[PDB]
């Protein structure tokens, strides 16, 4: 019983820690690379994350 | 007609005084752009 | 032998660098120029030769 408890934790801590990831983007936050690109060179880098 | 500098700022997302107060192209403006000097015949 | 002057603790307005037609070309790369009034930075290098 607690393996089904911490399997489901631990994915659900892998999901959110992927949040950190750039992916190749110039940051992981969004709200950054869009306050400091214009649309047009931001959706690149948005469409990255 | 344009004069002097700036000749390349015609194009879509582009900055610069010629594109943002003189004329400005359409993010996903389809179409050509087509220029040639004109020394000839427009030269206050 | 190019200079480096360091430039920090102060209000800096861009806009009058992008507005004056003094310059022959003002590109940059990382950043959009139009939103520099808005960012806060850590500190500037000026790098000139």
């Amino acid at each position: 019983l607690q393996d089904v408890v911490n399997q489901n934790a631990q994915a659900l801590n892998t999901l959110v820690k992927q949040l950190s990831s750039n992916f190749g983007a110039i940051s992981s936050v969004l709200n950054d690379i869009l306050s400091r690109l214009d649309p047009p060179e931001a959706e690149v880098q948005i469409d990255r994350l | 007609v344009i004069r002097g500098d700036e000749v390349r700022q015609i194009a879509p997302g582009q900055t610069g005084k010629i594109a943002d107060y003189n004329y400005k192209l359409p993010d996903d403006f389809t179409g050509c752009v087509i220029a040639w000097n004109s020394n000839n015949l427009d030269s206050y | 032998a190019w200079n480096r002057k360091r430039i920090s603790n102060c209000v800096a307005d861009y806009s009058v660098l992008y507005n004056s037609a003094s310059f022959s070309t003002f590109k940059c790369y990382g950043v959009s120029p139009t939103k520099l009034n808005d960012l806060c930075f850590t500190n500037v290098y000026a790098d000139s030769f």
